[PDB]
């Protein structure tokens, strides 16, 4: 009573025809339909079905409002994508996507918003936060998959050799970076090894010398 | 994230074969869905992000199949800017120039709304320190700096037949770095560094660089036809596992930072041993748990010799006699672990790094974490015997101390029940009494962030595991249907259906399940079917 349907019949506006979505003995939906088009609308409508909080909870997170429903643990995750202009930046992008991409974009989401319309029972997080689900804009899924990666990588261990300069200075915060095991495998070419160049002191001295300025 | 793909002369099948585990933290739902969607254009079967439609990823679409790892390309710089004009101007050059400054609010859960300022510079927004005080950082990211087409990439790539094509496909994707692994039904395959990287110094890698001096601006970007590619090597193997990409000599800078070749060099191990790889080799490499830093233990260890405290002293003996494996049965393994977190706590406080995120250039959500960084670096340090950060202390008086401390933290639990995670959804801590119908089931695993299995976790809060493999895989290129996949919690977000914890069962003893192609096998076997219908 709490689960959305998953047998029978469902309308999707915008459909050019049937749509048909079987599931496997570990419930994956396996969705076999005519024109693409159709396809996306199907997809979206099916992610809905199996993780409509998920995808509304990665949105708010990308948007910045997702301390209205996690609280102030959130409050500052938020501020920080208001201000690297996650809506502007995904706006942008949607603009200057070619016509495939952008009616790929809006099939999926005319299938997200005919899920929100078609009578479902709200997942069982709704019921807890007293919320209801918000419609979808076809811009939205690539502020999702900006949040999936949202600044994954270098960022972390250069802000942390930084924070490390005043603390045990240049030389050794420098050093601070994961092991190589004494020599990297390298990707490329397959099977070749090298050794890693460290940082060069000299190179970086102004930079050293303005951060601990600003820092002290 | 691991992935490998073995070329036909050294499979099994004689056609080629692809593997791997993308590693993130638990978050539930997990990140990663598995969906097969068919049309007139394309019949394509993988891993889905739910929210975004495609694959953008994971997949393979009967002719290419193709997979990915984190690359560690440097995609982020930081800049030091010099503010006047009360925060209102910035320096470029030897100009004070206008920032942009605006306002906005969010509201949060159960408090006041804030409101707050949004500052932005020629390079970007402004993440830390307060431009009124006349420095600030600013972050140029290849996420935000300019018009990014990557969705392009994702009507394009379900046409591919081949390794080159799908490669081509590709062109213009920036929104993430990636390692994109690939195999063809032709026979060949390839790893391609899927990402967009300007050209700027190596510098910009190893610190926040200066804003105003010109000599740290992007050039540019680096070209799609100069990144590192490969197709068909003439070993018949190809190995990602976030390891450095090319050697840093390459005449374009890519990378300072990148995870150890750990896993990298124990999966090419397992690979160059067998050359004749089998689909049903994937699994034993997925779960390879031996952990690459026993011997460098052992050894210290051994030339510390007997401790005064006897709790010590039998911590040491156990860590000296020990296989090296984190396998869910060990007990040992878990004596490792706290050995290592009680160590990587010492040398974190000893150093006074403990203390560096006081500073407000520290405070960008959600912060680093000083022992989670000087964790991965210790090895290093304890390699070289190198104990400038110590004050005063050498390595051996850490390590008998991390003896002491240890020996008191001893559950004897094994690895597997130590280690276990507590998965939990995002509402638990809010509605506690609900936590045991929102949380998934988890069963005992081993491994740790340095093994192939790698359950990883958060050193400075204990034990548990908190990231590892979304989702497992191995691809039978050519004879679709034996291909196999598993996912660590189910299908499902909904915490009452049977498919919310379902495949953690599989997923927990490192084996798959069947990722079905053929349509006519689907229709035999399916559960529940429904119809989406015109209105
Ligand atoms: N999750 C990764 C694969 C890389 C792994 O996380 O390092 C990816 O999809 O980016």
């Amino acid at each position: 009573a709490a689960l959305p349907p998953l047998s029978g019949s469902l309308p999707i506006p915008g459909l050019s025809a049937s749509v048909r979505v079987r599931r496997d003995a570990w419930g994956i939906p396996h969705i076999k339909a005519s024109g693409e088009a159709d396809a996306y609308r199907a997809l979206g409508f099916v992610h809905s079905q199996d993780r409509l909080f998920q995808m509304e909870l990665t949105r708010r997170k990308a948007l910045g409002r997702a301390a209205e429903w996690l609280g102030a643990e959130a409050a500052e995750a938020d501020i920080l994508v208001r201000r690297l202009g996650m809506e502007k930046v995904c706006r942008r992008d949607f603009e200057a996507l070619g016509v495939e991409a952008k009616d790929m974009l809006r099939a999926y989401v005319a299938g997200v918003n005919a899920f929100l319309a078609s009578g479902a029972p709200l997942p069982v997080e709704y019921g807890l936060l007293g919320a209801e689900p918000e419609p979808w804009e076809p811009w939205h899924s690539i502020a999702v998959m900006r949040r999936l990666g949202l600044l994954m990588g270098s960022v972390w261990f250069k802000l942390w050799r930084m924070l490390a300069l005043p603390v045990v200075g240049a030389a050794n915060a420098l050093k601070l970076r994961y092991d190589d095991g004494g020599r990297d495998l390298l990707c490329i070419p397959p099977g070749a090894e090298a050794d890693r160049l460290e940082a060069d002191l000299a190179t970086l001295r102004p930079a050293v010398d303005a951060l601990l300025k600003a820092m002290g | 994230s691991n992935n490998w793909a073995v070329a036909p002369g050294r499979t099994a099948t004689g056609r080629p074969i692809l593997a791997g585990d993308p590693h993130r933290v638990f978050e539930i739902p997990g990140f990663y869905a598995q969906h097969h969607l068919a049309c007139d254009r394309f019949d394509m079967i993988g891993l889905t992000v739910p929210g975004v439609p495609g694959f953008p990823s994971f997949a393979h679409n009967g002719k290419v199949a193709y997979c990915v790892t984190s690359a560690f390309m440097d995609i982020h710089d930081l800049y030091l800017e010099q503010f006047a004009g009360e925060g209102r101007t910035a320096r470029f050059g030897n100009d004070f120039e206008p920032v942009a400054w605006s306002r906005d609010r969010i509201a949060v859960r159960g408090g006041a709304d804030r409101e707050f300022d949004i500052v932005e510079t020629r390079h970007g927004p402004v993440i830390a320190g307060d431009p009124r005080d006349g420095a600030a950082l600013t972050l140029r990211s290849v996420q935000f700096a300019e018009t990014d087409l990557s969705f392009d990439c994702l009507t394009r790539m379900p046409g591919a037949s081949t390794v080159a094509q799908l490669y081509d496909a590709t062109r213009g994707w920036g929104l993430i770095d990636h390692n994109l692994v690939a195999g063809d039904v032709a026979g060949s395959i390839g790893h391609l560094v899927r990402a967009r990287v300007p050209s700027r110094p190596r510098e910009n890698g190893w610190l926040p660089v200066p804003g105003w001096s010109g000599e740290h601006e992007w050039r540019g970007w680096i070209p799609h036809e100069a990144m590192p590619r490969v197709i068909d090597p003439p070993g018949g193997i190809i190995v990602t596992a976030n390891n450095r990409v090319v050697a840093d000599d390459h005449p374009d800078y890519l990378c300072t930072d990148c995870h150890p070749p750990y896993r990298a060099e124990r999966i090419m191990k397992r690979l160059v041993a067998n050359p004749a790889f089998a689909v049903d080799d994937a699994a034993a490499i997925h779960a390879d748990t031996l952990s690459p830093h026993v011997g460098l233990l052992r050894r210290r260890l051994e030339a510390l010799g007997a401790r005064d405290d006897s709790a010590a002293e039998g911590l040491r003996q156990m860590l000296v006699a020990w296989d090296g494996r984190m396998d869910a049965a060990s007990e040992v393994a878990s004596a490792y672990n706290a050995f290592r977190r009680a160590l990587t706590r010492l040398v974190t406080d000893r150093s006074g790094l403990e203390q560096a995120i006081s500073h407000p250039f520290a405070a960008v959500a959600p912060g680093v974490s000083p022992q989670g960084q000087v964790w991965w670096a210790v090895p290093t340090l304890l390699r070289d015997d190198d104990a400038g950060m110590l004050k005063g202390w050498s390595w051996d008086q850490a390590l008998s101390e991390a003896l002491s401390v240890a020996s008191q933290n001893l559950t004897g639990r094994s690895w597997g029940e130590e280690h276990r995670p507590r998965f939990t959804h995002p509402l638990a801590t809010q509605f506690p009494a609900w936590a045991g119908l929102l949380n998934p089931a988890s069963r005992p695993i081993g491994g740790d962030g340095d093994t192939v299995l790698a359950n990883g976790l958060v050193p400075s809060a204990g034990p548990q595991a908190t990231y590892g493999a979304l989702s497992r895989y191995v691809f039978d290129v050519g004879n679709w249907d034996n291909s196999r996949w598993v996912v660590f919690h189910g299908a499902s977000g909904h915490p009452a259906s049977a498919h919310y914890a379902d495949q953690n069962a599989p997923w927990s003893d490192c084996a798959m399940v069947p990722m079905l192609y053929s349509w006519d096998r689907i229709a035999a076997e399916a559960v529940t079917s429904q119809e989406l219908v015109p209105a």
